[PDB]
C-alpha cells in the first residue's frame, strides 16, 4: 500500500487526472476489500452468492468514493490553477461524502460524511504541504 | 430552531450517535471461536499483502 | 421538594445484556446470577452389545443384551 | 536457504492455516497444534545440525517436552468440553459474549 | 482445590513470569511463557462450570497459537544470526511474527476478541491475575526488542486498541467486560510510547496495574459482577461507594488524580519527537473510556438506585473478606500526581 | 457483656500490638541511622569535611 | 433479527396447507369450516394422523384429550392461537 | 405501587415552631449564633474594615507618584526650553538599522 | 535510554557512586507528603472495616506512616540519583563534542531587526 | 487463628472432629404438629445443639445483644398481618416469605458452621429444604402473584445448591382436621383465621413433593401424632440408622473446607437473597432505604463493627 500512495504524490498536483483517479480508485477499492474481508469472516453469509454480493456492494462503494474524490480534486486544481490549495481537497472530500450518502440512501449520512470527509481530506493536503507526521520516526 | 435543534444536532447529538453505532458493531459478536480465528488469518495476510510489515 | 432518585424503570435500563439493544441482540439473555448454567438433558447413550448366542462364553444359547459404558 | 527449508516452512504455514480455520471438531484443531510443533522441531533440527551448533543439539529435545505439555493440557479441556455437552463441537462454546 | 495445590500453582505462574524477565536466551523466554500458560488454566477452572470451561478452552487456544508464532520467530532469527540472545531481532520477518505473537498474548486489537470472553467466564480473582499479572511477561519482551519492532506495525495496533477498547465498553453492563475492554484500551497507550521511550511504557503499566487491582479488590469485597449488583453498595458500604468513585475518575485520566500521570507523560514524549497528530487522536479517543467509567459512578455513587427488602439483613454483618492491600492501593491510585518526577526511578 | 457472642475483637491481640509497635520502632531507628551514615559518607567523599 | 410475529392469518395458511398435502382429503371441498368426519368422511385414525402432522408443523405436543375435539380445521387454528397467545 | 417508598414530605415552616427564627437553623440557640457570625464578620469586618483598607491603600499602582513625576519633568523641561515630549522613545545613537 | 548507561552495575537499586550525593533531608516536603499518604491509608483502613476512623488502632496507623516514609525515603535517594546521572552524562557529552554545541554570537536589540505589527 | 487456608493446612481438618454421632437432624410437620417440643427433646437425649425455628427476628438473636430490633429494621413484614389480610395490596405475604427464607438460609449456615467447627450435631425445625411448602400454599390460595414464585425459585436455585442436605428428616404427621382442632385451643386469635385449605396445601406439598425427594438423599422418618408424644422411641430409631446414602458419604477434608469457608462468612451466604430483580413485593425506594439505614446505624452498639462500640462498654479501642 506504499507504492500506490507514492504513485499519487509523485504526480504534479492538478494535472494528469486519469493517472490520479486510478490511484484513488485503487486505494478506495483496497479499503472496501478489507472491510468486506472482515465482514464476510465475522458475519458469515447464508450462501456463497450472498458473500460475493456483499463484497461487491462494499468494494464498489469504496471505489466510487475513491474515484470521485481523486477526480474532483484533480480538476479543481486544474480549473483554478491552485495546485497547493487545501480547498481543492475539501471540494473533493465532500464530493466523496455525498456518494456515501447516495449509496447508503440517507441524506444525513451524506451530509455528515461531506463535512467530516471534507475536513479530513483538507487536513491531508495541509500536512503534505507542511510535512506533518502521523507515524513519526523517533528522534529524541 | 437554533439553540434546541441545530446546535444540538451537529456537534453533540451526531458525535454521540456515531459512537453508539460503532460500539454495536465491535460488540455484535457471537463468541464463535470459528469466526474469530478466521479474522486472525485475515490480519496476518493483510499485514503482508498490503502493508508490507514483514519487510 | 424531595430530589429525584432513580426509580425501578430507570434501573431496568441497566439490567439488560447490552446497553444498546439491536435487531441481533434482542434475544440475548442475562448470564446466570452465579455463572452456572443448567445441565443439559440426556446426551450420550450406553453402547448396546449382543453377548451371544454364538459366543464361546454364551453357552451357545444365551443372547445377553448388555448396555456398556466403555 | 536450500530447497528443503521451503518445504518445512511451507509445512508450518499449512498447519497454521489449518489451525485458524476450524471446521467442527475440536480434536481436529488440536492436531494442527501438534503439527506446528513437528514443523518447528524439524526446522530447528536442520538449522542446528547443519552448523554444528553442538550445545544447541539439546534444544529440539526440550522443545518436544513442552510440545506434549500442551497436548496433555489440550486433551484435558477436551474431556471437560465433551462432559458438559457430549461432543467436542466448537459451536457449543458460544455462551460468552453471546 | 487443596490449599497446598493453589499456592504451588500460583508460584508456577510467577516463576513462568520471572523466568521470562531474567532470561537471556530465546529458548528460556519461550519456556517461561509455556510454564505460565500451563499453570494459569487451572485457576480459571477452579469452579468447574460450563462458562469456565469455555473461557479456559478459548484462552488455551489463543495463547498456544501465539506461542507457535513466537517460537517460529525465534527459529528464523537463529538461522539469520546464529545466536539465541534476547535482544534485537536480525530479520524483518521474525520481528513481525514476534510482534503479532506478543500482541496476541496481550490482547491488543485486532487480536482482542478473547479478552472480553475469558474475563467474563472466570472468577473476579482469576480475572485480576489475567488482566494485571499476565501483561508483565509480554511487556518485558517488547522492552528488549523495541529497536527492531517495525514502527508502522506497533503504532497501528495501539491505534486499533484505543479505538476498539473505547467503543467496546460503551455497550457493556457486566463489570468483567468493562474491565476487559478497559484493559485493551490501556494496552494501546503502553505500546504507543514504546518506540519513543520505553521508560514511559513501564510507568503506564505500573499505574494500570494498581488501578486495575484496586477495582477488582472492591468488586470482590461485595461480590458484585454486574452493574445493578454494584448499585446496592450505597446501602451496605457507603465508604466503598466513594472509593469506587475516586478510582473510576482516576482511571479516566482526570486530573489531579494518579491516572492522569501516564497519559500526561506519554503526550510529552511523543510531541518531543514531532508526533502531534497521534497523541491528539489518542487523547480525544480516550474520552470514550471516561464516558463508560462515568456511568458506573452514576449508578454507584452519584445516585441512589432502588434497593431490596432483604438488603436489611446484610446490615447486621461485618465485611469479612481480606481486601488485602486495598487501603494502600486506593491512596496510590488517586494521590500520586504530586510525586510525578519520581518516575525517574523506573529507568 | 453486651454482645450475645464474643466478638473476634473483644480484646486486643497483644501479640499483634507488640509486633506492630516493634516494627515501627525498628524502622525509625534503622532509617535514622541510615540518614546519619549517608550524611557522613557524603561529606567524606566530597572532601568538604 | 426477531422473527416475524405469528398472526391468525399466518396460522390459517399453515393448517390448510398441511391438510392439502394429506392424500385422503379432496382439495376441492376442503373449506376452513369443513368437518373432518361428516364432510370429508375421514375415520377416527385418519383424524389422529392429521393432528400428528400439525405437531410437526408447529413443533409442539398436543395431548390426546384436546385432539379429541379438533374436529374441523377452524378449531385447529384457534388451538394454535391459544398456545402461542396469538390473539391478533 | 411498583415499590416501597415513603410518601412526599411537606416542607417545614420554621415560623411554625419558632416565630422569631432567622431561618439559619431549627435550634433557636444555634440559629441566633449563625446570624451573629454572618453579620459581624460580614458587615462589621469585611465590608467596613475592608472598605477602609481599600480607601487607604498606599498609592495603588504608583498613580500619585507618576503625577508628581510628570510635574517635575514638565517643570524641568520648560525652564530649559526642551520639548515636553520627545518623539523618539530610544536613543538613535544606539540603534543599527537593518541596512 | 539510560538503561545501558555504560556503567555495568545492572540490577542495583543504588550504585556505590550514589553515596557521593547529599541524602534527602528528613524535613523534605516530598517526604512529608509521602508520609501524609500513609496517614490517609490508615484512616481508609479504619473506614472500610467499620472502625472509629481517627481513634481505632493507633498502633496500626503509626505503622502505615512509618512504612510509607521508609520506602519513600529510599525512592527519593534513587529519584535524585537518576537525575544527577542525567546531567552528568548530558554535560560530559557536550564537553566531548564542542562542535555540535557551538557558542552563539549574541546581538543586542539595537541591532536585531524585528518586524512590527500594529494593533489597531 | 480465624479459620482459613492456613488453619486448614496447619492440621485443622473436619474429619478429625466429625464422628458417627455428628448428625444434622431436621424435624418437619404441618402447623401445630408438636415439632417445636419434639425437636427440643431429641437434642437433649442425643446431646445435640438445638436451634429454635428461625422467625422474623432470628438474625437479631445472632448479632448484638440478641434482643429483637424494631419491626421496620426487619422489613416491616408481619406474620399476624399475613393471617389478618393474606391478600393485601402491600405485598406483605411475599416480603414475609422472602424474608423468612433468608432467615432459614442464615440459620442453616449457622448450623453447618457449628457442626464442622465443633463436631457436635444439631437439630433444626424446618430448613431451606422444607421452606417452599408455605410458598406452595400461598400461590394456590391466591396470596402471592405468579411473578413472586419465579423470584423465589431463582433465589433458591442459586443458594441451596451450595449446602449439604440434613442427615435425618423427622416428619411429624397430623391430619388437617386435627391441626384445625389443635389450633382452636391454642390461643393466638390470628392463627384461628387460617383456612383449612391452607393447611391442606401445606400437607399436600409436604407429602408428595418434599418427603419423596428427601428420601432418595436423606433418611426420612415419619411419625404420627401419638408416636411423636414420646421422644424416647424416636431417639431409638435415630441412633440405629445406617446412613448409607446421600452426598454426606463422599465429603472429604478438601470439600468440607470449601463448604466451611462459605458458612463462616455470613455476607457470602446472603449474597443472592438480594438479586437485583425489581419485584414490587420486595423492592424498596431509595428515600425509604436511606432513612431506615441511618436509623439502624444509630441503634445501641450498631454504629461500628462489633467490639469497637464505645457506648456499650468496649475498651482498648485505640490499641485494637
Ligand atoms: C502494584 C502493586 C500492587 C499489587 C496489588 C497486589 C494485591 C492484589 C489484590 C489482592 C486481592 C485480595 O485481597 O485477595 C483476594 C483474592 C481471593 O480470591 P478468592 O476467589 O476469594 O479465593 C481464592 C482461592 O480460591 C482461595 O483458595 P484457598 O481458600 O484454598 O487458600 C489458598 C490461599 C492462597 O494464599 C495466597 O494467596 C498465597 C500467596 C501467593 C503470593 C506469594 C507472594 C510471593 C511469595 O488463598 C488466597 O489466595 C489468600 C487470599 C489472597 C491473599 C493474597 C495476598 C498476596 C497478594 C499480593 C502479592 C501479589 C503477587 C502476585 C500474585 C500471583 C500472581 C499470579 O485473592 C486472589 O485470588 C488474588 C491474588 C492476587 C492476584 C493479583 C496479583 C497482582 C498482580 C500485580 C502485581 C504487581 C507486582
Ligand atoms: C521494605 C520495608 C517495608 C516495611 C513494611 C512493613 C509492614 C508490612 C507488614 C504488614 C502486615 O503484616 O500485613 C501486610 C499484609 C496485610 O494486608 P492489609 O490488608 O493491607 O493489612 C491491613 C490490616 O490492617 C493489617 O493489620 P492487622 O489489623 O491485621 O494487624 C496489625 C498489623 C499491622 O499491619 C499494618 O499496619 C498494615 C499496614 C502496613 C502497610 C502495608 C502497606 C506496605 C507499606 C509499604 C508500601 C508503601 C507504599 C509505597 C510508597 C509510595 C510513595 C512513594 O500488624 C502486623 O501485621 C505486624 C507487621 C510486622 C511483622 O499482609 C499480606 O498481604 C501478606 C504479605
Ligand atoms: C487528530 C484529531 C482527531 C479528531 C477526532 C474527532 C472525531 C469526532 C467526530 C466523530 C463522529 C463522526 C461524525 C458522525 C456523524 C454521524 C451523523 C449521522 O450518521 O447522521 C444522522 C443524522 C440523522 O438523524 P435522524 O434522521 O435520525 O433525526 C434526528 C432527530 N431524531 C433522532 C429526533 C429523529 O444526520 C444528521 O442530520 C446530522 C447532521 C450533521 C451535519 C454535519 C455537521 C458538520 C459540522
Ligand atoms: C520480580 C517481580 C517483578 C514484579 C514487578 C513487575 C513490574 C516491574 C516494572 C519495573 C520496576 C522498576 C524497574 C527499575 C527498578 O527500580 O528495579 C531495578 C533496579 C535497577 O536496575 P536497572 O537499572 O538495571 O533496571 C532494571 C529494570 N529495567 C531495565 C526494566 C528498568 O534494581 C533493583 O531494584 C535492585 C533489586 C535487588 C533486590 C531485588
Ligand atoms: C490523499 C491520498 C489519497 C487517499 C485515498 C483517497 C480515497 C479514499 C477512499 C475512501 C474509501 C472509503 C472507505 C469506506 C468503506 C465503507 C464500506 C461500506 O461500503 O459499507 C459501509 C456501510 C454500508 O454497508 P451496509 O449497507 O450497511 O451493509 C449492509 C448492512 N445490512 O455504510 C456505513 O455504515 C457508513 C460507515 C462508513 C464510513 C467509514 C468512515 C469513513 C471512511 C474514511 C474516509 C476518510 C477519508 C475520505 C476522504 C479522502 C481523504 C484523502
Ligand atoms: C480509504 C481509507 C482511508 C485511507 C486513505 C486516506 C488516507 C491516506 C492518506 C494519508 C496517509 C499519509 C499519506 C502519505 O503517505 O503521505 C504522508 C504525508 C507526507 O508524505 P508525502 O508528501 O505524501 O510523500 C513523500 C514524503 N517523503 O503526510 C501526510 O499525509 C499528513 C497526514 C495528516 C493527516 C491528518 C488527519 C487528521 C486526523 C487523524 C486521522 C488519523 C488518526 C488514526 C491513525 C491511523 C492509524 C493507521
Ligand atoms: C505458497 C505459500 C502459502 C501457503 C498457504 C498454505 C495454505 C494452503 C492450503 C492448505 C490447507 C489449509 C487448511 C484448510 C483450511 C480448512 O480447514 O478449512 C476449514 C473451513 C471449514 O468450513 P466448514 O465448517 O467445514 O463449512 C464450509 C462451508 N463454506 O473451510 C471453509 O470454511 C471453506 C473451505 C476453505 C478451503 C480453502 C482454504 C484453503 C486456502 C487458504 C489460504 C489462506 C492464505
Ligand atoms: C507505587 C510505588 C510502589 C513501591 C513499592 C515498593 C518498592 C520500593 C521499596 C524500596 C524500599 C527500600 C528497602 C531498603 C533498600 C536497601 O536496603 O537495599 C537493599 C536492596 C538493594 O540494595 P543495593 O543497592 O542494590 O545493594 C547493592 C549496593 N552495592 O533494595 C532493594 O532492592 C529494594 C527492592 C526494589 C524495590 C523496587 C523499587 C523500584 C521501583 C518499584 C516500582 C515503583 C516505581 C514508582 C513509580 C511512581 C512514579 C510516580
Ligand atoms: C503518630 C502515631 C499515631 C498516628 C497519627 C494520629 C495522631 C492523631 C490521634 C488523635 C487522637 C484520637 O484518636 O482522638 C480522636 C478524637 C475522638 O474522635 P471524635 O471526637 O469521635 O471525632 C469527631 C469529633 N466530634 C466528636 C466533634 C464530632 O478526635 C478528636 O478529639 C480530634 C483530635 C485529633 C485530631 C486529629
Ligand atoms: C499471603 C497471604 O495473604 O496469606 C494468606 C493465608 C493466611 O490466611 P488465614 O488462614 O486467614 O490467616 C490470616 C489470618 N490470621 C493470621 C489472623 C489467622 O496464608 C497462607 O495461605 C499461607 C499458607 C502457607 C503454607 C504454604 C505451603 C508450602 C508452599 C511452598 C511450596 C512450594
Ligand atoms: N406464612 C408463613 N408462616 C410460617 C412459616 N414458618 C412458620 N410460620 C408460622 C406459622 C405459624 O403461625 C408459626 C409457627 O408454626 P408451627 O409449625 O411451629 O406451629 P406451632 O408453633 O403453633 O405448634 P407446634 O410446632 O406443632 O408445636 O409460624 C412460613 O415459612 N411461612
Ligand atoms: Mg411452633
Amino acid at each position: 500500500a506504499k507504492t500506490v500512495l507514492r504513485q499519487y504524490w509523485d504526480i504534479p498536483e492538478g494535472t494528469e487526472c486519469h493517472r490520479k483517479t486510478y490511484a484513488t480508485t485503487s486505494i478506495g477499492g483496497a479499503a472496501g476489500l478489507v472491510v468486506s474481508a472482515y465482514s464476510v469472516a465475522l458475519k458469515t453469509p447464508t450462501s456463497f452468492l450472498e458473500g460475493v454480493a456483499r463484497t461487491g456492494r462494499y468494494t464498489f462503494t469504496a471505489a466510487a468514493i475513491g474515484a470521485i474524490f481523486g477526480l474532483t480534486s484533480c480538476i479543481s486544481a486544474q480549473v483554478r490553477e491552485k495546485p497547493d490549495d487545501p480547498l481543492n481537497y475539501l471540494i473533493g472530500g465532500c464530493a466523496g461524502g455525498l456518494i456515501l450518502g447516495a449509496r447508503t440512501r440517507s441524506y444525513g449520512i451524506g451530509a455528515a460524511a461531506c463535512a467530516y470527509m471534507g475536513l479530513t481530506a483538507a487536513l491531508v493536503k495541509m500536512g503534505q504541504l507542511e510535512g506533518w507526521q502521523v507515524f513519526a520516526e523517533p528522534k529524541v | 430552531l437554533l439553540d434546541l435543534i441545530w446546535l444540538e444536532a451537529i456537534l453533540p447529538k451526531t458525535i454521540s450517535l456515531a459512537q453508539m453505532k460503532a460500539s454495536t458493531l465491535v460488540t455484535n459478536q457471537k463468541g464463535l471461536i470459528k469466526l474469530y480465528f478466521l479474522s486472525f488469518l485475515i490480519t496476518i495476510l493483510i499485514s503482508m499483502i498490503l502493508f508490507n510489515f514483514h519487510e | 421538594a424531595r430530589q429525584w432518585q432513580p426509580d425501578v424503570e430507570w434501573a431496568e435500563q441497566y439490567g439488560g445484556a447490552v446497553m444498546y439493544p439491536t435487531k441481533e441482540t434482542a434475544h440475548w439473555k442475562p448470564p446466570p446470577w452465579n455463572d452456572v448454567d443448567p445441565p443439559k438433558d440426556t446426551l450420550v447413550s450406553n453402547l448396546t452389545l449382543n453377548f451371544g448366542p454364538q459366543h464361546p462364553a454364551a453357552h451357545g444359547v444365551l443372547r445377553l443384551v448388555m448396555e456398556l459404558s466403555g | 536457504m536450500s530447497m528443503v527449508y521451503m518445504n518445512i516452512m511451507m509445512a508450518f504455514t499449512v498447519s497454521l492455516v489449518g489451525l485458524l480455520m476450524y471446521r467442527s471438531h475440536l480434536m481436529s484443531s488440536l492436531l494442527c497444534l501438534e503439527g506446528m510443533m513437528l514443523s518447528l522441531f524439524v526446522m530447528a533440527a536442520l538449522t542446528i545440525l547443519n552448523s554444528h551448533f553442538t550445545l544447541a543439539s539439546m534444544m529440539p529435545i526440550i522443545l518436544l517436552v513442552f510440545a506434549a505439555c500442551e497436548a496433555a493440557l489440550g486433551l484435558s479441556l477436551l474431556v471437560m468440553v465433551s462432559n458438559t455437552y457430549g461432543t467436542d463441537y466448537v459451536q457449543n462454546l458460544n455462551l460468552l459474549q453471546c | 482445590m487443596n490449599p497446598i495445590i493453589f499456592i504451588i500453582i500460583l508460584l508456577t505462574i510467577m516463576l513462568g513470569t520471572i523466568i521470562v524477565m531474567i532470561s537471556s536466551h530465546w529458548l528460556l523466554v519461550w519456556i517461561g511463557f509455556e510454564m505460565n500458560m500451563l499453570a494459569i488454566i487451572p485457576i480459571m477452572m477452579k469452579n468447574h462450570n460450563p462458562r469456565a470451561t469455555e473461557a479456559s478452552t478459548k484462552y488455551f487456544l489463543t495463547q498456544s497459537t501465539a506461542s507457535m508464532l513466537l517460537m517460529m520467530a525465534v527459529i528464523i532469527n537463529l538461522m539469520f544470526s546464529g545466536q539465541w540472545t534476547v535482544m534485537k531481532l536480525f530479520n524483518p520477518m521474525a520481528s513481525m511474527l514476534m510482534t503479532m505473537a506478543l500482541a496476541m498474548k496481550l490482547g491488543m486489537a485486532p487480536f482482542h476478541f478473547w479478552v472480553p470472553e475469558v474475563t467474563q467466564g472466570i472468577p473476579l480473582s482469576s480475572g485480576l491475575i489475567l488482566l494485571t499479572w499476565q501483561k508483565l511477561a509480554p511487556m518485558s519482551v517488547l522492552y528488549q526488542i523495541f529497536p527492531s519492532i517495525n514502527l508502522n506495525l506497533i503504532l497501528t495496533l495501539s491505534v486499533l486498541s484505543i479505538l476498539i477498547g473505547g467503543w467496546g465498553g460503551l455497550n457493556q453492563t457486566q463489570l468483567r467486560k468493562i474491565m476487559a475492554y478497559s484493559s485493551i484500551a490501556h494496552m494501546g497507550w503502553m505500546t504507543a510510547v514504546l518506540p519513543y521511550n520505553p521508560t514511559m511504557t513501564l510507568l503506564n503499566l505500573i499505574i494500570y496495574i494498581i488501578m486495575t487491582s484496586t477495582m477488582f479488590t472492591m468488586f470482590m469485597a461485595n461480590s458484585t459482577t454486574t452493574t445493578l449488583s454494584l448499585s446496592h453498595t450505597w446501602n451496605k458500604t457507603p465508604i466503598m461507594t466513594v472509593l469506587i468513585l475516586a478510582t473510576l475518575l482516576s482511571m479516566g485520566g482526570l486530573p489531579p488524580l494518579s491516572g492522569f500521570m501516564p497519559k500526561w507523560m506519554i503526550i510529552q514524549e511523543m510531541t518531543k519527537n514531532n508526533s502531534i497528530i497521534l497523541p491528539t487522536f489518542m487523547a480525544i479517543t480516550a474520552l470514550l473510556n471516561l464516558y463508560f467509567y462515568m456511568r458506573l459512578t452514576y449508578s454507584t455513587t452519584l445516585t441512589m438506585f432502588p434497593s431490596t427488602n432483604n438488603m436489611k439483613m446484610k446490615w447486621q454483618f461485618p465485611l469479612m473478606k481480606k481486601m488485602t492491600f486495598l487501603p494502600t492501593m486506593v491512596v496510590l491510585s488517586t494521590m500520586m500526581l504530586p510525586l510525578t518526577p519520581m518516575l525517574s526511578v523506573l529507568e | 457483656k453486651f454482645y450475645i457472642q464474643e466478638p473476634p475483637h473483644g480484646s486486643p491481640n497483644w501479640l499483634k500490638v507488640g509486633l506492630t509497635l516493634g516494627t515501627s520502632v525498628f524502622l525509625w531507628i534503622y532509617l535514622i541511622k541510615q540518614h546519619n551514615e549517608d550524611v557522613l559518607e557524603y561529606k567524606r567523599r566530597n572532601g568538604l569535611e | 433479527s426477531d422473527a416475524p410475529p405469528l398472526t391468525l392469518e399466518g396460522i390459517k395458511d399453515r393448517v390448510l396447507y398441511v391438510l392439502k398435502l394429506y392424500d385422503k382429503i379432496d382439495p376441492e371441498k376442503l373449506s376452513v369450516n369443513s368437518h373432518f368426519m361428516k364432510d370429508l368422511g375421514l375415520d377416527s385414525l385418519d383424524q389422529v394422523e392429521i393432528i400428528m402432522a400439525m405437531e410437526d408443523e408447529f413443533g409442539f405436543e398436543i395431548p390426546d384429550i384436546d385432539a379429541e375435539k379438533l374436529m374441523c380445521p377452524q378449531e385447529i387454528v384457534d388451538y394454535i392461537a391459544d398456545k402461542k397467545d396469538v390473539y391478533e | 405501587l411498583r415499590w416501597q417508598e415513603d410518601p412526599e414530605p411537606e416542607d417545614e415552616n420554621l415560623y411554625e415552631k419558632n416565630p422569631d427564627s432567622h431561618g439559619y437553623d431549627k435550634d433557636p440557640a444555634v440559629d441566633i449564633w449563625n446570624m451573629r457570625v454572618v453579620f459581624f464578620f460580614g458587615f462589621s469586618i469585611v465590608l467596613v474594615l475592608g472598605s477602609t483598607f481599600v480607601a487607604y491603600l498606599p498609592d495603588y499602582r504608583m498613580q500619585e507618584w507618576a503625577r508628581r513625576e510628570a510635574e517635575r519633568l514638565v517643570k524641568y523641561r520648560e525652564a530649559h526650553g526642551l520639548p515636553i515630549m520627545e518623539s523618539n522613545c530610544f536613543d538613535p545613537s544606539k540603534i543599527q538599522l537593518p541596512e | 535510554m539510560m538503561t545501558g548507561r555504560q556503567g555495568r552495575a545492572t540490577f542495583q537499586f543504588l550504585p556505590d557512586e550514589a553515596r557521593s550525593l547529599p541524602p534527602p533531608k528528613l524535613t523534605d516536603p516530598r517526604l512529608a507528603f509521602v508520609g501524609f499518604l500513609g496517614y490517609c491509608s490508615g484512616l481508609i483502613d479504619n473506614a472500610i472495616r467499620r472502625r472509629p476512623v481517627l481513634l481505632a488502632g493507633l498502633h496500626r496507623q503509626l505503622l502505615y506512616i512509618t512504612s510509607f516514609v521508609f520506602v519513600g525515603y529510599y525512592l527519593l535517594k534513587r529519584q535524585d540519583y537518576m537525575y544527577a546521572v542525567r546531567d552528568h552524562d548530558m554535560f560530559s557529552y557536550i564537553k566531548s563534542h564542542p562542535e555540535d554545541f557551538p557558542e552563539k554570537d549574541k546581538k543586542t536589540y539595537g541591532e536585531v531587526f524585528e518586524e512590527f505589527h500594529p494593533v489597531r | 487463628l480465624q479459620y482459613g487456608p492456613l488453619a486448614y493446612i496447619l492440621g485443622e481438618k473436619a474429619t478429625k472432629k466429625m464422628t458417627e454421632k455428628s448428625k444434622l437432624i431436621t424435624v418437619d410437620g404441618n402447623i401445630c404438629s408438636g415439632k417445636s417440643k419434639l425437636a427440643k427433646e431429641i437434642a437433649e437425649k442425643l446431646g445435640l445443639k438445638h436451634f429454635p425455628e428461625a422467625g422474623i427476628h432470628y438474625v437479631d438473636s445472632t448479632t448484638g445483644d440478641g434482643k429483637p430490633l424494631p419491626v421496620q429494621f426487619s422489613g416491616n413484614c408481619s406474620l399476624e398481618k399475613f393471617y389478618d389480610d393474606p391478600k393485601s395490596n402491600d405485598g406483605n405475604s411475599y416480603r414475609l416469605q422472602a424474608w423468612l427464607y433468608a432467615s432459614r438460609l442464615l440459620q442453616y449456615a449457622d448450623a453447618l458452621e457449628h457442626l464442622l467447627s465443633t463436631g457436635q450435631g444439631v437439630v433444626l425445625e424446618r430448613s431451606i429444604y422444607s421452606d417452599f411448602v408455605f410458598l406452595e400454599a400461598m400461590y394456590r390460595q391466591g396470596f402471592i402473584r405468579k411473578q413472586c414464585v419465579d423470584h423465589y425459585n431463582q433465589v433458591k436455585k442459586v443458594t441451596i445448591c451450595e449446602y449439604l442436605p440434613p442427615h435425618v428428616v423427622v416428619y411429624v404427621d397430623v391430619p388437617v382436621p386435627e391441626v384445625q382442632s389443635r389450633i382452636q385451643k391454642k390461643g393466638n386469635p390470628h392463627e384461628m383465621k387460617i383456612t383449612s385449605a391452607y393447611l391442606q396445601d401445606i400437607e399436600n406439598a409436604y407429602k408428595g413433593t418434599f418427603l419423596p425427594e428427601m428420601s432418595e438423599k436423606c433418611e426420612v422418618l415419619q411419625y404420627s401424632a401419638w408416636e411423636a408424644q414420646d421422644a424416647e422411641k424416636v431417639v431409638e430409631d435415630i441412633e440405629y440408622l445406617k446412613y448409607d446414602k446421600g452426598p454426606w458419604l463422599d465429603q472429604n477434608d478438601r470439600k468440607l473446607h470449601k463448604l466451611r469457608m462459605l458458612v463462616q462468612d455470613k455476607l457470602e451466604v446472603l449474597n443472592y437473597t438480594s438479586i437485583p430483580v425489581f419485584l414490587p413485593e420486595v423492592t424498596v425506594g431509595a428515600h425509604q432505604s436511606d432513612q431506615v439505614f441511618q436509623e439502624f446505624t444509630e441503634l445501641p452498639g450498631r454504629k461500628y463493627r462489633a467490639g469497637y462500640n464505645e457506648d456499650v462498654g468496649d475498651k482498648w479501642i485505640w490499641l485494637k
